RNA sequence: GUUAAUGUAGCUUAAUACAAAGCAAAGCACUGAAAAUGCUUAGAUGGAUAUCCCAUAAACA
């Protein structure tokens, strides 16, 4: 009776899980593989709910239900922003972009790519759209600066990326303001790469800067231009520049992919795919 | 025997019957702290 | 036309790049250690004495999708934070968390006690019904 | 009144940030008892700084 017994399995496995995550004497598998008043009055509001009578009728009639919308907009609000800084870390945007650099987002940026006019794809945080999904440019909805990225679309330099389309000197909301600096381009993922993550950049601008040395021709199909790094573009912004939101989503290889390389890039489709007697006597074993 | 609107309204109560001896315990269990 | 050449090898850093495709590698190890390590995600479900939390963690330990009764936005849309109904709403909220994260597999692997559990049962139903896959794919060989 | 205690919910310096948290405790079902398990129940800043403090209760009194 005096040692702790722990009523069920889960709780040792978890304590156990916490255990062999700090670090110990002993060998372990990590080591060697690794305001105040709105809170009251909501809080009266929860008594009011928990005071209804309709709500505990539902309770032990297990018959509730709740709105995912009304919860979905609230939480956005609330703490919305810090888990969208932990899928970008998650994700190696911050690594990849900022070299290593951390920004919680501030700005809850939305992108969703229109289809036609009826609907307008979503773009998640590690979202799935297939590049037949991204012929045209997506609708953002949050001065600023609006920045597209390929993380990982570049198919010659690991370091390097390209541009989809870059806007600068936005004001407020509405986009079609921006300079066109880059123009869009379809995404062109190489076959073979697997899933490709872009990213959407949006950054504060305390005072109008022209971005003379990112503009570029318009309408570009270069490849030798259209490489860039983030890091040292930042850099040479980062005085006037402090990211506040973001948006990524994620692509496959499609049959779009083929049109984008040679109607308007122009160049091969790239393929790659990850690849896992006497002086005889003495050379066989008989001897 | 009791009807099924019995064993509802009953339940309702139950609960606070329920209710009424879990605050009695802990002023109990507090009381006999002191 | 000097745009076809194109470089032997890709350059491709997304970290869930083989996960996504199905070639990364799965944990193996463990051999003497229950349940099996062969996931990515998992849903991990935790029932507190007044609140419900349902959190999904990839191998590396960082939960990406948390689900939580004591966050605001659900709580104040429901009427008590444990019961029944609240697993099966923080499941279509951890769906729904699911949903923004991008993530639509995921393994769970309940108790004996826990899987007989009415509540658990309709939080999988809420899952299943949401799409959110309690089977991950197999990894690639 | 002098000394002194002592004031988020049984416990916690959980927290003042994105939640007033986690833990203890509770009804019923399940019949050796217990425990386990399913479904369910009730709650706090008696109080401030960004130490006094009033309340409370003691030795002095």
């Amino acid at each position: 009776e005096r040692l702790e017994k722990y009523r069920s399995f889960e709780r040792y496995r978890r304590r156990a899980e916490q255990e062999a995550r700090a670090p110990h004497w002993w060998r372990t598998y990590r080591e060697h593989f690794v305001r105040t008043q709105k809170l009251l009055e909501r809080k009266h509001f929860l008594r009011e709910l928990r005071a209804n009578v309709e709500e505990e009728r539902a309770a032990r009639l297990r018959t509730a239900s709740i709105p995912l919308e009304a919860v979905r907009a609230e939480w956005e609000r609330t703490c919305g922003p810090y888990h969208k800084q932990r899928l970008a870390e998650y994700y190696g945007l911050y690594r990849d972009l900022f070299h290593g650099a951390t920004f919680v987002p501030w700005v809850p940026l939305h992108v969703a790519y229109a289809v036609g006019e009826e609907d307008l794809i979503p773009v998640y945080h590690g979202n799935e759209v297939t590049p037949t999904e991204a012929s045209r440019a997506p609708e953002v909805t949050y001065l600023w600066t609006l920045l597209f990225i390929n993380l990982d679309g570049h198919l010659l330099e690991p370091d390097a990326e390209y541009v989809h389309w870059l806007l600068t000197n936005i004001p407020s909301n509405r986009v079609a303001e921006g300079q066109e600096t880059c123009p869009y381009l379809p995404p062109f993922p190489a076959r073979g790469s697997g899933f490709h993550r872009f990213a959407f950049l949006l950054f504060k601008q305390d005072k109008p800067i022209n971005f003379s040395e990112d503009t570029r021709p318009s309408p570009c199909y270069q490849l030798a231009q259209r490489t860039f790094r983030t890091f040292d573009f930042y850099k040479r912004h980062q005085e006037a520049m402090t990211p506040a939101g973001l948006a990524f989503f994620q692509c496959r290889w499609d049959d779009s992919v083929t049109h984008t390389f040679h109607q308007l890039l122009d160049m091969r489709e790239p393929v790659f795919e990850f690849v896992r007697l006497r002086y005889l006597d003495r050379y066989r074993d008989s001897h | 025997e009791h009807s099924p609107e019995e064993s509802e309204r009953r339940a309702l109560l139950l609960k606070r019957w329920a209710l009424f001896k879990q605050q009695e315990h802990e002023m109990e269990r507090d009381a006999i702290r002191s | 036309k000097e745009n076809e050449a194109v470089a032997p090898e890709f350059t491709n850093r997304n970290p869930r790049n083989l996960e996504l495709l199905g070639v990364a590698r799965k944990e193996r190890g463990w051999a003497t250690v229950w349940p099996n390590r062969e996931f990515w995600h998992r849903l991990r479900v935790v029932k507190t004495q007044h609140h419900v939390e349902a959190f999904v963690e990839h191998l590396n330990g960082q939960v990406v999708v948390s689900a939580s009764t004591r966050e605001w936005a659900i709580k104040k849309h429901l009427y008590s934070t444990r019961n029944v109904v609240a697993c099966e709403s923080i499941g279509r909220v951890l769906a729904q968390r699911c949903l923004e994260a991008g993530i639509n597999f995921m393994v769970y692997q309940p108790t004996p006690w826990e899987a007989s559990s009415d509540s658990i049962k309709r939080l999988q139903n809420a899952m299943t019904e949401s799409g959110v896959m309690l089977r991950e794919p197999r990894r690639i060989y």
